[PDB]
């Protein structure tokens, strides 16, 4: 039987236009690898992406909340935070790992194999140390802000451009707190502030035919306003680990 | 006389941190022959449409409204703030009759 390809969605994306205040919601299941990470109760506190059938890339500080992968579940395919669709699906962490280098991301094994359908689709990955240019439009999406009347529990969504990691850590920006194996995408000098990806959730980016995850947001510092964009592990130096990681576990 | 609503928001230009600014009007809520008490985000929006190209003075131009901003609420005199459904509809009761506000901001797009 065939399957879905990664990055690209069965739903096309609305693709919320850039620097628009308040961003998008998004269009239901256009981001197919969105990940809500949440805790055994069911409670969401933070985003991934999938990555592969049983595996889904977050943040490392997520994974502060407890250090057996019992306390984690995965839910996937959903648009609507709390009545969460027929079809999602809602699978249990059997594994944790930590990238032992920079240690700001981390690999989640599920217990059993997500089902790959239009709605649950891992996103492509980048090959080894690509180094995403400047200018480039890419997207950020998550439950990060509880909207008003007509959003509230809907994936969001916010286009920014990536800030060159030279210029991002200019004294008026970041002031040097950013390291290669990160990237910045955001506004200067003017903007708005997009709060919507959760911490762990993806930095997409379109090339040709296909999404690839370039970033995850950064755990706290992942928020994008004026003069300060919002930082992002970058995916491509770890896509090594990655690829080592799944093969030998 | 009957439940209204009171619509009192500002638009906010795609792409742009501008605003513009919106004639706030009421609408009534009925139960069918105005509007009914379960709102349809696409006919409010509209309403704010008509009334846009209504009320284009000589310095304001023509917009197009495209959604709502995140901002946007509707709520009651209890500051209670009402969701819409997975279809974008907002319900509101019918008893008793009483205002209430549908404040924030539109994101509007210039004609050109």
């Amino acid at each position: 039987a065939p399957s879905f390809d990664c990055g690209k969605p069965q739903v096309e994306p609305k693709k919320c236009p850039g620097r628009v205040v308040g961003g998008c919601v998004a269009h239901p299941h256009s981001w197919p690898w969105q990940v809500s990470l949440r805790t055994r109760f069911g409670m969401h506190f933070c985003g991934g992406t999938l990555i592969s059938p049983e595996w889904v890339l977050t943040a490392a500080h997520c994974l502060e909340k407890s250090p057996r992968p019992s306390s984690y579940k995965v839910i996937l395919g959903a648009h609507q935070e709390v009545n969460l669709e027929p079809h999602v699906q809602e699978i249990e962490v059997s594994r944790l790992f930590l990238e032992p280098t920079r240690k700001d991301i981390a690999l989640l094994k599920l217990s059993s194999p997500a089902v790959i359908t239009d709605k649950v689709i891992p996103a492509c990955l980048p090959s080894p140390n690509y180094v995403v240019a400047d200018r480039t439009e890419c997207f950020i999406t998550g439950w990060g802000e509880t909207q008003g009347t007509f959003g509230a529990g809907l994936l969001k969504e916010a286009q920014l451009p990536v800030i060159e990691n030279k210029v991002c850590n200019r004294y008026e920006f970041l002031n040097g707190r950013v390291q290669s194996t990160e990237l910045c995408a955001g506004h200067l000098a003017g903007g708005t502030d997009s709060c919507q990806g959760d911490a762990g959730g993806p930095l997409v980016c379109f090339e040709k035919d296909k999404y690839i995850l370039q970033g995850v947001t950064s755990w706290g510092l992942g928020c994008a306003r004026p003069n300060k964009p919002g930082v992002y592990v970058r995916v491509s130096r770890f896509v090594t680990w990655i690829e080592g990681v799944m093969r030998n576990n | 006389n009957n439940s209204q609503l009171v619509v009192s928001v500002a638009g906010t230009v795609e792409g742009t941190n501008q605003d513009i600014s919106l004639k706030f009007f009421e609408i009534d809520l009925t139960s069918r022959p105005a509007m009914p008490h379960k709102l349809e985000k696409a006919d409010l929006l509209k309403a704010i449409q008509e009334q846009l190209i209504a009320n284009v003075h000589s310095n304001d131009d023509y917009f197009e409204v495209i959604d709502f901003a995140s901002d946007a609420t509707i709520t009651d005199r209890n500051g209670k703030v009402y969701f819409a459904d997975k279809d974008g509809s907002v319900t509101l009761p019918t008893q008793p009759v009483q205002e209430f506000l549908l404040s924030g901001h539109v994101r509007v797009r210039p004609y050109k």
